[PDB]
DNA sequence: GATCGATCGATAAAGTTTTTTTT
DNA sequence: ATCGATCGATC
């Protein structure tokens, strides 16, 4: 399996041992909460996510916990809270091409395999409030109780950035996927196209969304001395102005 | 450089002092070996990061050199000449003899255990992979530093370092020394991730680069400065990494003075503090606490050459803190003594407030309400009224908020105010101005902070245009909001209210009417449940006894009166708290009986009718009251006997509610 | 021709070689003008779900759109969408984390800085339905 | 003609008790 | 006082 300076992930098993933990489950979970299922809410759900054709699938997430294998699965996705889920959005666009490789029939295998779906691990762990965050916290899965107070409208963001200098027709497209936006110092598009003024054309490269919303937490049994202290939020996805 | 650069012959050294830190390895067998190198062991397997090098291991470590005739500099001279010079050389000490792999981790049970390895083993790799650079200390630590003065016998038995100075007189030869102050901690921030160490990333050839941190404001490099991904014609470019870079804590707080020690003159002056290790999270707001640390000024970079010439604006830097003043849970032995001796209705009357002239039947009124008692767990959609608010009048000479709020001052979760300040707009939470930091935060008063407690007031003429509805509000059910302009969120109201109106000039003419001060009929009618009053008679028996009641206590500097055993405040706030854990069941026995009971409470304020002296028109909002308090008094006299007898104490306490005027 | 949201200064491809970039002479006699306006909207009332601070924005009227929006009615509008920065110029020296997408804009060809961008819309032309 | 080095110029600051009519 | 831009000199 791969290694990588940062992390310590594995190679495509887990996705694997989560394909035949999904497809192969009809019911688990049955000996934690001890009462006495015989379909997974997920295997009929991972058909009804192509018949309306969203791109939001809330995983409990609670699951491999249940499960016999996929703990170290389960203990790396509170450990590089990054690349697991940039991993799982890969395999449920192929998660779901194993359904249409059994239906050819759905939806001509084309249109719906190339808008990206998205995953949501939800109600997972517990946490207490905001006087306990260590600086150790780091990159890891925080689970707040409070109260959101008042938002701003949505502003833009570089996703994708464009240029055109001084010549007749150069309509080039960097990208950025950084911090840091890369430029020429010298010219292209012909042979004698000296070091010139590149230009930066801003309003015709598309943006995304973004929100920050401030949250102040509940008096949660507060020790009737301390002031109810703050923290800000941020979101990418279809959830600005839902909230 | 020429110019006074060589300094003078100082006699006194650290190389000197260096192998005198040297010797503390295992020869301290006293304070199961060397204790220091014991408490070491236990930090090396990651279950806490703070360790003591306290004093007393060091005088007597030098205790037992007295006997050998060597030359032996001091030590706690040059800690607290000039103390910071006392965390580096320690840490370049401690390694020499840091027992490294005593624990057994192999992937998890432990934070950033494999990366940490990673990122040695890619670099202790790179030590050799030529076919540079080597770790700033501060880098694999994982441990702090911490200190300890004395102020005991010891100090007491030769030859300070310790005593509690206060911050008037702080402004001399203080400074890079070890000084503890007293004060209040007042302006608590939150806890923020400082930076220790860096660790920019190229992409190209992974060295990540390192730097010590200076002062809150510091400044990148450039990307050709490498030894791989530098040098060629391609440089990689440099840009940050949080995770490859530890990250402290960080809390400020500002202190203020005792309010005794203070001079006749000048208003107190504040002072700076921080925090470093682990000692954060263990203050609060209102803590009559002292702090132990070391000292350093602080530079100011900014503006420098039309303000801030040589200018200091110095702060303080923490090492130590000593705080002070804090249901069968092994205190039992004092909690059955109730149990035993029993001795509700009178003991415990005697009990809590036994400063006052008489009046035992009212001091009863108010300690079923300190207990409560929970209406009903009512399930549906049925949000039935809980606790009852009982309010009082009166004008005395006695300043009568020491026979209310003394209690206020000692029962939990009691919150007090007055007139000026919290109005009914500052009752409730608002929006503020506030420091540079996160403005427009939720600052409030008392029933956003009070819920299910006790809200004892003053004052009830004070501040009316706004108090007046809000007062009404806690009544009113579950409407504690704030309907601003910023948000409508609307909170809880769980809080019982003590009010003593102040009644209006002179004393309250008995011949004429009532409600003659008192504001608000709406509240009093059905909103309230019972009364009080403290009317004054010219008595030739019992104001001598008065007299002798004010007199006696400016002989002795005590109260020792009225023959009774003083209990704790502990016991019946565990008896409370042991009443809390019962919530009795009414039987059918007592409505049965009761109904009638209204009845015969019926026709008599029907009979009057009269504008003259009285209240009520026999309404079942006067009877529900009697219903609760009865579960209540059921509740602090727990032997499930909710029947007649119980009842007929509950109307024992509302027939002297009435009629306290007919003297 | 077409100065941009902050170019006050046209100077590319002088007509001989003399020196380029060195100065400007705005003409007010050949540069013709056109007359705007900057106005802002606010939600309607039969939409709020509470009193929840109904946001806003901001719209600019260019042609002879002036004045045909008389202010405090409801109102129509065109649609092209906009969006502008401006904080680095000739003349005056140019809370929370607001533009912390901003840190993504920087280093461009001329000064490093921290560029913004913030939304606003652009009409064409006006109609009140009441 | 291009690149590098040196010199010169420009860039960073902060508010909230008395007094008027008015309801 | 520090950083950035412009101008001059040298290769």
């Amino acid at each position: 399996l791969r290694i990588i300076w940062g992390t310590n992930v594995s190679i495509q098993e887990c996705t694997t041992n989560f394909r035949n933990f999904l497809m192969s489950f009809k019911y688990k979970f049955r000996k934690i909460l001890d009462e006495r299922d015989e379909e997974l809410y997920y295997i009929k759900q991972l058909n009804e996510m192509r018949e309306l054709g969203t791109s939001n699938l809330n995983l409990d997430a609670r699951n491999l916990l249940a499960y016999k294998q996929t703990e170290d699965l389960y203990h790396q996705l509170l450990n590089y809270p990054q690349e697991v889920i940039s991993i799982m959005d890969q395999t449920i666009k192929d998660c779901m091409v194993s359904l249409i490789v059994d239906n050819n029939l759905d939806y001509d295998l084309d249109e719906i395999e190339t808008k990206f779906y998205k995953v949501r691990p939800y109600n997972v762990g517990s946490c207490k409030g905001m006087r306990e965050l260590n600086p150790n916290d780091i990159d890891k899965l925080i689970n707040l109780k409070g109260l959101v107070l008042r938002s701003t409208p949505v502003i833009p963001d570089m996703k994708v950035a464009f240029f055109k200098c001084n010549v007749c027709d150069h309509t080039m497209a960097v990208e950025i996927d950084r911090g840091v936006i890369q430029e020429p110092a010298r010219c292209e598009r012909i042979d004698c196209n000296e070091p010139n003024s590149m230009s930066l054309i801003h309003n015709r490269c598309s943006f995304a969304d973004k929100q920050v919303i401030k949250l102040q937490e509940t008096p949660d049994f507060v020790p009737d001395g301390q002031t109810p202290h703050s923290i800000s939020l941020c979101v990418y996805d279809e959830l600005v102005d839902s909230c | 450089m020429s110019a006074a650069l060589p300094s003078i012959q100082l006699p006194v050294d650290y190389n000197n002092l260096f192998n005198e830190i040297t010797d503390f390895l295992v020869t301290f067998k006293q304070d199961k070996g060397p204790k220091y190198m014991a408490m070491l062991q236990k930090v090396a397997n990651r279950e806490l990061n703070s360790v003591i090098i306290d004093l007393d291991d060091i005088l007597q470590y030098q205790n037992e050199k007295f006997l050998q005739g060597t030359q032996a500099d001091d030590l706690v001279s040059a800690i607290q000449q000039n103390a910071n010079h006392f965390t580096e050389l320690f840490c370049r000490a401690i390694d020499n003899n840091m027992p490294l792999p005593t624990k057994e981790i192999d992937y998890k049970d432990d934070v950033l255990d494999v990366i940490l390895n990673q990122r040695r083993l890619r670099n202790e790799r790179m030590l050799s992979d030529r076919t540079t650079e080597l770790f700033p200390p501060n880098l694999t630590r994982r441990y702090f530093l911490y200190f300890k003065p004395l102020s005991q016998n010891c100090a007491r038995r030769y030859r300070i370092s310790s005593k509690p100075l206060s911050v008037r007189q702080i402004k001399g030869d203080f400074l890079g020394q070890l000084i503890t102050v007293r004060g209040i901690i007042t302006r608590v921030s939150d806890v923020k991730p400082a930076v220790e160490v860096i660790a920019y990333t190229c992409d190209q050839c992974g060295y990540e680069v390192f730097q010590e941190v200076n002062s809150r404001t510091f400044t990148p490099l450039s990307e050709c400065t490498s030894e791989e991904c530098s040098q060629n014609q391609t440089k990689g470019q440099l840009f940050m990494s949080t995770r490859a870079s530890k990250f402290s804590a960080f809390q400020e707080c500002k202190i203020q003075e005792l309010s005794q020690q203070v001079p006749v003159g000048h208003i107190p002056r504040s002072l700076n503090i921080h925090v470093n290790g682990t000692l954060v999270r263990s203050l609060s707001p209102g803590d009559i606490v002292d702090v132990t640390g070391i000292f350093l000024p602080a530079p100011y970079t900014g503006f420098k050459a039309l303000k801030a010439g040589l200018l200091t604006e110095t702060y303080l830097e923490a090492q130590f803190v000593r705080q002070h003043k804090k249901l069968t849970s092994d205190v039992e032995e004092r909690v059955m003594e109730l149990i035993t001796s029993g001795d509700v209705y009178n003991r415990l009357a005697k009990s809590i407030a036994p400063e006052i002239y008489g009046n035992l039947d009212v001091k009863k009124a108010l300690l079923l309400l300190l207990v409560g008692g929970v209406d009903k767990r009512v399930g549906d959609g049925m949000k039935i009224r809980g606790d009852i608010n009982v309010c009082l009048m009166g004008d005395p000479g006695v300043a009568k908020s020491q026979l209310l709020k003394a209690i206020c001052k000692i029962s939990p979760r009691g919150v007090y105010t007055t007139g000026k300040g919290s109005s009914g707009v500052g009752l409730t939470a608002a929006v503020m101005k506030d420091p540079v930091t996160d403005e427009m935060i939720l600052e409030g008063g008392a029933l956003v902070l009070a819920d299910n407690g006790i809200c004892c007031i003053d004052e009830f003429d004070k501040m009316d245009e706004s108090d007046r509805t809000a007062i009404h509000e806690v009544m009113e059910q579950q409407t504690i909001s704030i309907s601003k302009a910023g948000i409508n969120t609307t909170l809880n109201a769980r809080t019982s209210i003590l009010a003593a109106a102040n009644p209006l000039y002179g004393r309250y003419n008995p011949r004429l009417s009532p409600l003659d001060n008192i504001n608000l009929p709406a509240a009093l009618l059905s909103r309230f449940d019972i009364l009080f009053l403290m009317l004054d008679i010219p008595s030739r028996d019992d104001d001598e006894k008065l007299a002798e009641h004010v007199t006696y206590v400016h002989m002795h500097n005590k109260q020792p009166d009225l023959d009774f055993t003083p209990v704790e405040p502990s016991k019946m706030r565990e008896y409370i708290a042991y009443a809390k854990t019962k919530r009795p069941v009414m039987s059918e026995a007592v409505n049965d009986y009761v109904v009638q009971a209204y009845i015969r409470l019926r026709q008599d304020s029907k009979r009057e009718m009269d504008s003259k002296f009285s209240f009520g028109q026999a309404t079942p909002r006067t009877l529900l009251g009697i219903i609760r308090l009865s579960q209540a008094l059921a509740k602090l006299r727990l032997a499930d006997m909710v029947d007649i007898d119980d009842v007929e104490e509950a109307l024992r306490l509302v027939r002297v509610s009435k009629e306290s005027l007919y003297q | 021709v077409e100065q941009s949201f902050k170019y006050t200064e046209p100077t590319f491809c002088p007509n001989p070689s003399c020196e380029n970039r060195a100065f400007w002479t705005l003409n007010v006699t050949r540069s013709r003008f056109l007359d705007w306006q900057k106005v802002r909207i606010q939600e309607n009332a039969n939409e709020i779900p509470t009193g929840s601070m109904p946001r806003t924005l901001d719209v600019i009227l260019r042609g002879d759109s002036v004045e045909r929006a008389k202010p405090g009615d409801r109102c129509k509008f065109t649609g092209v969408e906009i969006v502008v920065p401006d904080v680095t110029q000739l003349g005056l020296p140019g809370k929370t984390t607001e533009g912390l997408n901003s840190g993504v804009t920087g280093l461009r060809s001329l000064g490093v800085r921290d560029l913004t961008y913030k939304i606003s819309f652009l009409a064409c032309h006006v109609i009140s339905i009441g």
